[PDB]
DNA sequence: TATAATGGGAGCTGTCACGGATGC
């Protein structure tokens, strides 16, 4: 369905602070904010979908992923709360993606 | 309004009653589309905390 | 890099002669 202008505003905010706790996060763990952001989506969308990414210096694999999330899940609580930012983050993006997959097409019939 | 304590002083024919009182005042606010609720349903708040 | 814009079009019509697969 399509997005009301709150929805829209709010899926928006969700992914603009998700990106803003993924940099954070990466300032407290020392990791790279790369390496952070495809575990985060990695364990969103789910084992589905995990692939090495040409970027990241490591292979990714649910070995990895896994060691990467349990170090997150090691955080303290105020630290450990934008690991929760992050995955509402990439949430808020599938979702927006996909409710505005329609723009496109019309957008698309003309060329 | 409930009254908590109740002390009397007889003063003649008349009794003089201080009344501790507690009570809650509301007070509406208008969210814009923009905007968005930082507080959950009936979660108490202080001075300085912010709702929206 | 920023008004807002949110589901596509053209089909194309005088052959049987069917073969095996699929359906009340």
């Amino acid at each position: 369905p399509l997005l009301t202008l709150e929805e829209e505003v709010e899926l928006a905010r969700k992914v603009e602070e998700g990106m803003e706790a993924i940099k954070k996060l990466s300032e407290i763990t020392g990791l790279d904010p790369d390496l952070i952001r495809e575990v985060v989506r990695a364990k969103i969308l789910g084992s589905a979908r995990v692939r090495h990414i040409p970027g990241l210096k490591e292979t990714l694999d649910p070995k990895t992923v896994e060691e990467i999330d349990q170090k997150l899940k090691s955080l303290p609580k105020e630290h450990k709360r934008y690991l929760h930012i992050a995955r509402e983050g990439e949430a808020a993006r599938q979702h927006l993606i996909e409710a505005n997959l329609r723009l496109v097409v019309s957008i698309a019939k003309k060329y | 309004v409930r009254a908590a304590q109740v002390e009397a002083e007889e003063e003649g024919e008349t009794v003089y009653l201080t009344l501790f009182l507690e009570w809650t005042e509301p007070k509406d606010y208008r969210v814009q589309p923009h905007m968005n609720v930082v507080v959950p349903e009936g979660a108490r708040v202080e001075a300085g905390d912010k709702i929206v």
